């Protein structure tokens, strides 16, 4: 798995990879990892599926709660907090690992968390197990200066690097750009260099070649 | 029992509220406008009684480090209320990340009111609560809250017995034309010409007590500090 | 009345009308005398019988080797109250392997009944207290009343027609602080004391009891053919 | 109204309260006053020479620099003191510094008030005069039934409580640049014992107690000895 | 593992306007056979459950289930519909964080307010595995894993359909030493039903 | 005076022996109208009177009759739920010191025991099965 | 990974590094290991991030409480809510902990709490992994009563030793300065300290 | 400071009627007329709003919340009661069916939750219950649109166009009096506004009623909810052509 | 609780004709690493009562902290809370004994050794010994750790039974314990140089002598070492 989040000047752009394994065998070849708290916040996470889906759907949920309670549009921080108190009471446990970025009255923001409820901030981050090599394509291709087609391009650069060469990760690549004063981040599945050549011969059986015993 | 605890009578009311709404009522009156980027509370220290030491005599309250309460009623419900708003505010701080917005802490003490009206074994505080602050995202914000439950928002606001001849000049006031001053210090001195207008007595600089929320901080002006607006009126 | 229901209402002068009853329940009881002295402490109680065919109810209970008290009044209050003062004496005894103070006994009791004045649900208690002690301090006296009042004196009396006791150990109080030397005399001061407030009545071995404590004397109790000679 | 503690009356007055203030009215007279530096008094009635002298301690020692007398229900009192002791102990536990005055009066207050929010309880029928020193210097509170409690230069109450309030208004006026120590304990002999003729055909003891920077290192001590007998001949001459 | 213990095997496969859902019916305790007729795959409505691993866990879950979907539809007076079953399957899933259950189920159905076929897989503690070619659970996955990536065509008629599982499921049972003993496929078309017996060897 | 407020201590016995609140309650019923649920797929109930207290009692007889299912694997007899939902109502009754239900049910079941039935109950907690209404 | 705080002359300068590693991989190259507690009174924090994070949380929480109700806490508060925090949960977090603030009454005061929940004054204080290497030099260069620029140097010069000298120590030296004037903040990149 | 109040404030009459419940409807009835009408592709909620003061924020306080993103209420009675109920409301939306489900619930078993929680505090101990009485106003796939009504006996009925408040009557038999079977959303807005300034005594413009809307969809709102209340100016350009 | 992490060094005690003497250092050793130093190992208690704790040393401030409430909450209401009603060093040893048993019996021990001495209000000397477990004994020379190894036997060698007790002097006590401290200097890998004593005398009372150091140690004679053969 590979996820990587990009802070331009006015925004944050959130990749990932679409492959989900268990053991040596791939489970899901299009997997989703980008998981949708808020409609401005965003959120991707690697380690255990099940536990990083269904925090994510909590801390959502009481983002949603509190956004009803006070009034008022929900922040960044909030659901950092609350991501970071919830996976630290239960010590580690949980399995997951999230990279959280949005945009907020205050402006945009991206954090990073672990299982363990520490968190840490940066303008670029990489998660998972094919982490290591988006790191090195980072840290080649950033620049403070950064527009919006840069940063949506170093990502898939990044993840890209990770799909290639980890075998953790695989096939498409999905993106979200935030921006601030406006939606986007619709990208559903950019680039798809994976796909399958057609098969050489046809295995479509003739009608009546499984024995019945009985219907 | 329906005037003893809070249930409703035939006709539909709560008695107790409402008694605790004449409690409400020592009889000192407090005002709070919000100018151009500040927001001012005042309130009359009545201190007839010479043994008792007069920087303790207060009935506001520095909930927050933006958020500032004016009480009007008896003292340990007032002590009561503030305590419990502190203790919100710090909590709401500490669990989302960011400082609580004063109508969102006015909302919380109006529920926690609305509770102890419909408990039968808790009786309604007998205070006003007015919450002052400079909101991050609303500018200067005045919110109110009785005992009944109820809370609201105010351009400006009086809370005591003549409260009504005070809401009368400011509703003409503000049909001649918030305040359009830039300092706080000539919205303070026009709060203190407003009530001397209503209330007039000629305060001294020890029947005052003034707060000043600003977007940094809300804090309190000192007996030396007050006297310096009185002085600038005069002089004007 | 429409304040006395509970203990938890105020009277528009100020009053609690349960703490009184319970004050007035004790002064249907049996008179009972303590007195002290620098070296020693004597109770004397007199016992009541239902008829001529039960016993005499005990009036002394002994708390520790160190202190000892006389009840007048409810007696189920007063073992209640003196099962809480053994459980504190051995507690004081286990914990710090101190022996507890008098006035530490007092405070506690003091403390026990007050909580029982102010909360709805329970009732104040409907005994009177005369406890006698030894310690380090010398020998205490303390007269305790369920409304949570302990006071230290020289000599008291509690029960039913205690002013005649009381009127004595007043008259004689600079005779009967300097008896050190004979607890023998101390206890014929508190039995002639205590002759005061019988009403047509003799002293008899079956309903005079005598408890002592003292600086080398164990808290001890003399009870039927014991009090022969006090007589 | 006048029936369950919990009850506003019609004109919003609790009864039960006033009650409990009729209740302290009846109390014997405790004064204090706060020096430049803190000094309390009170006056204990001597019921029968039965009783043994300087053996019925009234003021309250809380931490090592808080000192309390009240007056009314003495267990009420010697409950709200046991309450104090433990809001103290918890509070220098949590910031191993000890509590200042003000925190103090707001933990006692908020203690009495929530006393006063249900019927299954009755209010406290004391009324409570504390004090001492922190490094903030010299503080004196009066709390009362209600809850509410204030600073004073000053503080009176019992019986004699009016005449007792009059002395401690007197010298302040005459004293705008405050009293020393020896200078407060004498005046409260003197005010104990003019307030003491409300009662006259009843023999009392006096107690007085100090809590000041210098001469007691800012702990609470009480005034015994030869300073005590001096404060009583002074009382005694005026 | 628990999941090795009792075997099975459990697939399904998407068709033009239908499913197909096939499953084994070995029940045995760990190499001793026990029961030739225990059938995996249960029904609610009009979605199907086929449920892999522990068979005591099976049966819990098939109860649990059935319980669900009752309460369910007294309350909303309606038919649950697939998707609404994953998510409910997933959340009981995940509310035995610490004690799941050690099974394999497989959810599949035809919606009936659009039609379109549905078929999702799960873990052991609920996430969802939402396949549009199919969805593989047993003790020998990799056997169906690859058995159904070649012989697989989008939108086959259920006439092919039901020949394409059968032979998938039947190669990979044959090569799995803990599943067999006869074998079961459904194909669910629009409120039609056919229920097949194969026949297989006996091992 | 902690609370003196109990409404004449709902469950207590009258001098003649019977129960104040729940012939008040059989009073709102028998002033509400003239008797649409369904328990399960072979049991359904007809209410009368506080149409929320029967939503109530009708979601509790749901929750019982799928235990007893998933316990039993069978369907459960109309007279197992109806005695249990009186019972629920009884106890309210007896002790709890609240307010009993004002309502009244109508069960039509059907088990493999009897065969079609009918009963009905009360707020006394008392069900009887009847030939027809 | 390298802590230090040092009282000179008219407040206290805490000192950090900036290198989080999760093994021989750097996971954060540039990390902010100095947190605001309060306004002043406010030091940075080793070992394990996440006890670290949560503790200083609470600690913040609870002096917000204390400055609303009771004044302004003091230096000596903060360390006892350190310490109690650490200590009650002795067997339950490995953070290891230096508090350092400044007030008008002290003019600078700085506590260390180790692992175990001790806690001591000291006039400089030095933690981390890598200050196991500075402990003989910084015994050897301290001086009461020094200007600030002495104490910046002094700082650089102890915390450019423990990161040569430490494999897991060592990005930017970050720098935080509390006097009368105010809080300062100040970088050192890698290029000043190396030369 | 024990609760002590374990028994339950509403009993039965020896006529049979709930003391409690009548004095809480009677409540209700000295309240603020607000209606709601039931449309073929919307369901319009309005009501009237009163200042308490001149120089009170009306904005500050809304009289219309959103339950969920497809389902809003409105009050009359107690405001606070509304308030904290809508509070509860929207717990019980997400604690209930949308965490288990991941759907939001519909109309229907929001009301039912709703009624439930309002029948609660006429049973159990040291209660009363809450003076208001809410309208409902949802969409949900299978069940279309749907208006409900929820009393504060707890009982709730399904309405195509009611009305509550002290002019609930004349209400009532003004939308009665012509209700037919074509009705739009843009014709149930027209006449509840007719509805509404028949009902009101004057100050009819945008800045005294508020009014909110269900139906079709709102991706523009997304970042779509079927919920949308009208903005003041909106409302003013709706009565300039009245 | 379960390892100790910062660990304090060895206390000795010892008693003479009129009191008791205790001595212990001042390190806050972290292992092999010497941490701290300047920590004061002698709690006095009252005018009466020297508590000597060894081991970890966020325990001893614990118990120290438990010490000052004690001494607090012993003054309350207590008029003779200094003439007659004063803490003693039996009163204070049995709750620390009593709090140590109910720690261990719990599993949850204070990793401390810790020696009480003091004066009785009648005169008799008070010398005591608790640790983990809850362990107590008494005898006329203590020491806690390595000095029970080493201080113990130098000891011993003044006051060996009772009957020696009154034949020791002051002067001989302190020299022997100021011997005993010098040798642990020499032996122990975690004794520091500076240490701190505590006299506790019938008729002058309580004496503390901080910020004492090893003296007249012999260093010359491994001049004349070189090589192992």
């Amino acid at each position: 798995t590979t996820i990587v989040g990009v802070k331009f000047n006015n925004g944050v752009v959130i990749a990932a990879d679409t492959r989900s394994t268990q053991g040596p065998i791939v489970a899901d070849k299009n997997c989703a990892k980008l998981h949708r708290i808020s409609p401005k916040i965003w959120c991707a996470g690697a380690g255990t599926a099940a536990d990083t889906e269904a925090v994510t759907q909590l801390i959502g949920s009481n983002i949603e709660l509190h956004s009803l309670y006070t009034s008022r549009e929900p922040r960044v921080v909030s659901a950092l907090q609350m991501l970071k108190q919830h996976l630290f009471k239960y010590q580690g446990h949980i399995g997951a690992y999230l990279i959280v970025a949005g945009v907020d009255p205050t402006g945009s923001h991206l954090f990073s968390i672990h299982a363990h409820g520490s968190t840490d901030v940066g303008y670029y981050l990489s998660l998972g197990s094919g982490s290591l090599a988006a790191m090195a394509v980072l840290e080649s291709h950033w620049k403070q200066d950064l527009t919006k087609e840069e940063a949506i391009k170093l990502a898939s650069d990044a993840i890209q690097a990770g799909i290639w060469n980890d075998l953790g990760s695989g096939s498409n690549v999905d993106v979200c750009v935030m921006e601030i004063g406006k939606d986007a981040e619709y990208l559903r599945n950019y680039l798809t260099p994976n796909v399958r050549e057609e098969k050489q011969k046809s295995y479509k059986f003739p009608r009546g070649t499984t024995a019945v015993l009985k219907e | 029992y329906d005037r003893h605890i809070t249930i409703f009578s035939p006709e539909g009311r709560l008695y107790q509220v409402e008694y605790a709404f004449k409690a409400t009522n020592t009889n000192i009156n407090s005002l709070a406008v919000r100018g151009k980027d500040c927001t001012v509370v005042i309130s009359q220290k009545k201190v007839p009684d010479k043994l008792l030491d007069p920087t303790t005599v207060s009935y506001i309250f520095c909930i927050s480090r933006t958020i500032g309460m004016v009480v009007n009623g008896p003292i340990p419900d007032a002590r009561n209320a503030a305590l419990r708003a502190k203790a919100e505010a710090a909590e709401f701080r500490y669990k989302y990340g960011y400082d609580m917005p004063c109508d969102v802490l006015a909302k919380r003490m109006a529920n926690l009111s609305q509770i102890y009206t419909q408990r039968a074994y808790m009786r309604p505080l007998g205070v006003i609560l007015t919450f002052v602050s400079v909101d991050e995202e609303l500018g200067p914000s005045i919110y109110k809250t009785d005992p009944a439950g109820y809370y609201v928002g105010y351009k400006a606001t009086a809370t005591g017995p003549k409260q009504q001849e005070i809401t009368t000049n400011l509703e003409n006031h503000f049909k001649k034309s918030h305040i359009n001053e830039e300092s706080w210090e000539k919205v303070v001195e026009f709060a203190i010409t407003h009530m001397i207008d209503a209330l007039g007595t000629e305060f001294s600089k020890n029947d005052l007590e003034v707060g000043v929320a600003t977007k940094d901080k809300f804090f309190t002006l000192s007996a030396e500090n007050i006297e310096e607006r009185l002085v600038a009126i005069a002089e004007q | 009345n429409n304040y006395d229901g509970d203990t938890v209402t105020f009277s528009p002068t100020g009053r609690l009308f349960q703490v009184e009853y319970a004050l007035e329940a004790i002064k249907q009881g049996s008179v009972t005398v303590g007195l002290r002295s620098n070296t020693h402490a004597v109770l004397v109680a007199l016992k009541r019988n239902a008829d001529e065919l039960s016993s005499y109810q005990k009036k002394i209970i002994k708390c520790d080797e160190h202190m000892g008290l006389s009840l007048a009044g409810l007696a189920p209050d007063a073992r209640v109250l003196s099962n809480y003062l053994r459980q504190q004496c051995n507690y004081s005894s286990l914990v710090f392997n101190r022996k507890l103070a008098v006035e530490r006994a007092g405070h506690l009791l003091c403390d026990k009944a007050q909580k029982n004045t102010q909360s709805y649900g329970g009732r104040p208690y409907g005994v009177g207290l005369l406890i006698i002690g030894y310690d380090k301090s010398g020998a205490h006296l303390l007269e305790f009343q369920p409304s949570g009042n302990v006071t230290e004196l020289y000599g008291t009396a509690i029960g039913a027609r205690s002013q005649g006791a009381k009127t004595y150990l007043e008259r004689t109080l600079d005779t009967f602080i300097k008896i050190d030397g004979n607890p023998d005399e101390l206890i014929k001061a508190g039995v002639e004391a205590i002759s005061q407030s019988l009403r047509d009545e003799s002293l008899t071995v079956d309903n005079l009891s005598i408890a002592i404590v003292g600086k080398d004397t164990p808290f001890t109790i003399y009870d039927g053919e014991a009090v022969a000679k006090y007589i | 109204y006048d029936l369950s503690n919990s009850v506003f009356s019609p004109d919003g007055r609790n009864f039960q309260v006033e009650y409990a203030v009729k209740a302290v009215e009846n109390g014997t007279t405790s004064i204090g006053i706060k020096c430049n530096d803190v000094v309390f008094a009170v006056e204990k009635l001597i019921t029968s020479k039965l009783l043994v002298p300087q053996k019925n301690v009234k003021i309250q020692v809380v931490d090592r620099h808080i000192g309390c007398v009240y007056s009314g229900l003495i267990p009420d009192g010697r409950h709200l003191v046991n309450r104090g002791r433990e809001e103290a102990a918890s509070f220098k536990k949590l910031y191993k510094t000890p509590i200042p005055i003000p925190a103090f009066a707001d933990r006692l207050g908020q203690y009495v008030q929530a006393h006063t929010l249900y019927n299954s309880v009755r209010p406290f029928g004391v009324s409570t005069i504390f004090g001492g020193v922190d490094k903030n210097g010299a503080h004196l509170y009066m709390l009362e039934p209600s809850g509410s409690y204030w600073g004073y230069k000053g503080a009176a109450t019992g019986k004699g409580r009016q005449s007792a309030k009059a002395e401690l208004e007197k010298l302040v006026d005459h004293h705008p640049e405050g009293l020393s120590a020896r200078e407060a304990v004498k005046q409260a002999a003197k005010i104990i014992y003019l307030a003491h003729e409300d009662n006259k055909e009843k023999d009392f003891e006096l107690e007085i107690s100090w809590c000041s920077l210098s001469e007691t290192n800012g702990l609470h001590k009480f005034v015994k000895g030869d300073l005590l007998q001096e404060a009583i001949d002074f009382a005694q001459k005026e | 593992d628990p999941s090795s213990i009792n075997g099975g095997i459990v697939v399904a496969m998407t068709g033009k306007d239908c499913v197909a859902i096939a499953c084994d019916l070995r029940l045995g305790s760990q190499s001793l056979g026990v029961s030739n007729k225990f059938e995996k795959i249960f029904h609610y409505g009009h979605v199907f459950l086929g449920i892999t691993g522990l068979a005591t866990d099976v049966t819990t879950l098939n109860e649990m289930f059935r319980y669900k979907t009752n309460l369910y539809k007294l309350k909303e007076e309606r038919a649950i519909e697939p998707e609404t079953f994953t998510q409910l399957v997933s959340s009981s899933l995940y509310e035995r964080r610490f004690g799941p259950y050690f099974v394999g189920p497989v959810v599949a159905g035809i919606n009936s307010k659009s039609g379109k076929p549905f078929i999702a897989g799960f873990d052991l503690i609920g996430c969802i595995d939402e396949a549009k070619d199919f969805i593989v659970s047993g003790t020998a996955s990799d056997q169906l894993f690859g058995m159904c990536e070649s012989l697989y065509e989008p939108n086959l008629e259920p006439e092919d359909l039901f020949e394409t599982i059968s032979q998938a499921l039947l190669n990979a049972a044959d090569r799995d030493a803990l599943s067999g003993w006869g074998a079961v496929v459904y194909i669910i078309k629009k409120d039609e039903v056919v229920k097949r017996y194969l026949k297989m060897r006996q091992d | 005076m902690g609370s003196r407020r109990y409404d004449s201590r709902t469950t207590i016995f009258s001098p003649e022996g019977r129960l104040y609140q729940v012939e008040y309650a059989l009073e709102s019923i028998s002033h509400a109208g003239t008797a649409l649920y369904k328990l399960n797929d072979k049991i359904a109930v007809a209410v009368a009177g506080l149409t929320a207290d029967a939503e109530i009692l009708i979601n509790t007889a749901r929750i019982h009759a799928q235990n007893y299912l998933k316990t039993y694997n069978e369907d459960i007899p109309v007279e197992i739920l109806v005695r249990r939902l009186s019972d629920i109502k009884q106890g309210y009754t007896q002790h709890g010191g609240l307010r009993p239900f004002g309502v009244s049910f109508i069960y039509a079941g059907y088990d493999d025991r009897y065969g079609y039935q009918l009963y009905t109950s009360n707020p006394s907690g008392n069900y009887t099965g009847w030939k027809a209404i | 990974t390298s802590i230090m705080a040092v009282t000179f002359k008219d407040g206290v300068i805490l000192g950090a590094d900036s290198r989080t590693t999760t093994g021989a991989y750097i996971a954060n190259r540039v990390t902010d290991k100095l947190t605001r507690v309060h306004d002043k009174i406010w030091c940075c924090r080793s070992g394990s991030a996440a006890d670290t994070q949560a503790i200083a949380d609470i600690v913040q929480y609870h002096l917000e409480l204390y400055t609303s109700q009771y004044g302004t806490p003091s230096t000596e508060t903060a360390a006892s809510v350190f310490k109690e925090l650490c200590y009650e949960n002795k067997d339950n977090l490995t953070a290891g902990i230096i508090v350092a603030g400044y007030d008008d009454k002290n003019k600078g005061e700085v506590y260390t709490i180790p692992l175990g929940g001790s806690v001591h004054k000291l006039p400089y204080a030095i933690a981390g992994s890598g200050s196991t290497f500075i402990y003989g030099y910084c015994d050897k260069n301290f001086r009461e009563n020094m200007s600030k620029e002495e104490t910046v140097d002094f700082i650089k010069h102890s915390l450019s030793q423990a990161i040569k000298w430490d494999g897991s120590s060592g990005g930017v030296i970050r720098m935080v300065v509390l006097t009368a004037a105010g809080v300062e903040r100040l970088i050192f990149y890698p290029d000043e300290y190396e030369q | 400071m024990t609760d002590r109040y374990s028994f339950s404030l509403t009993t039965f009459s020896p006529s049979g009627k709930l003391g409690q419940i009548d004095y809480a409807l009677t409540a209700v009835k000295q309240g603020v007329t607000s209606l709601g009408i039931k449309a073929t592709n919307g369901v319009v909620i309005a009501t009237e709003k009163k200042s308490s003061s001149p120089l009170a924020m009306s904005e500050t306080l809304s009289k219309v919340s959103l339950l969920t993103p497809d389902i809003g209420a409105v009050y009359s009675g107690m405001g606070p009661d509304y308030r904290v109920l809508v509070d509860k409301s929207r717990k019980v939306a997400h604690t209930s069916y949308k965490r288990i489900y991941g759907e939001y619930p519909p109309t229907k078993l929001l009301v039912s939750e709703v009624a439930k929680i309002m029948q609660e505090a006429t049973q159990s101990g040291g209660v009363r219950p809450f003076g208001v009485s809410l309208l409902i106003a949802g969409h949900d796939e299978f069940n279309g649109f749907s208006l409900y009504q929820v009393d504060p006996s707890g009982s709730y009925f399904p309405w195509k166009a009611t009305a509550i408040g002290k002019g609930s009557v004349a209400a009532k038999t003004f939308l009665e009096k012509r209700w037919n079977d074509e009705l739009e959303l843009e014709d149930a807005i027209h006449i509840a506004l007719l509805t509404l300034k028949e009902s009101v005594e004057g100050e009819f413009n945008g800045d005294t009623i508020e009014l909110a809307i269900i139906g079709d969809e709102n991706p523009d709102l997304l970042g779509g909810p079927r919920f949308r209340k009208l903005t003041s100016q909106e409302i003013n350009d709706r009565l300039e052509a009245l | 609780t379960q390892q100790p992490i910062v660990t304090g060094t060895s206390v000795i005690s010892m008693k003479y004709d009129n009191g008791v003497i205790i001595a212990a250092d001042n390190l806050g050793s972290y292992g092999s690493l010497l941490r701290f130093n300047g920590v004061e190992r002698l709690i006095p208690v009252g005018d009466n009562t020297v508590v000597g704790i060894s081991g970890d040393i966020s325990d001893m401030q614990h118990i120290e902290r438990l010490l000052k409430d004690l001494v607090t909450e012993n003054a309350y209401d207590n008029p003779l809370a200094d003439a007659e009603e004063a803490l003693e060093p039996s009163y204070i040893f049995e709750y620390l004994a009593t709090v140590m048993y109910q720690r261990r019996s719990k599993m949850n021990p204070l990793w401390n050794a810790i020696i009480v001495a003091g004066v009785q209000s009648n005169g008799d000397q008070f010398l005591r010994y608790v640790n983990l477990l809850g362990v107590t004994y008494s005898s006329p020379t203590l020491a806690t750790g390595f000095g029970a190894h080493m201080a113990n036997p130098l000891l011993r060698k003044v006051v060996d039974r009772e009957s020696d007790i009154p034949k020791t002097t002051v002067q001989v006590a302190e020299e022997a314990i100021v011997n005993a401290m010098r040798v642990l200097y020499y032996r122990d890998a975690r004794s520091s140089r500076n240490f701190s004593l505590a006299i506790i005398d019938k008729n002058t009372g309580l004496t503390f002598k901080k910020n004492l150091q090893v003296e007249n140690m012999k260093w010359d004679f491994a001049k004349d070492i070189k090589g192992y053969g």
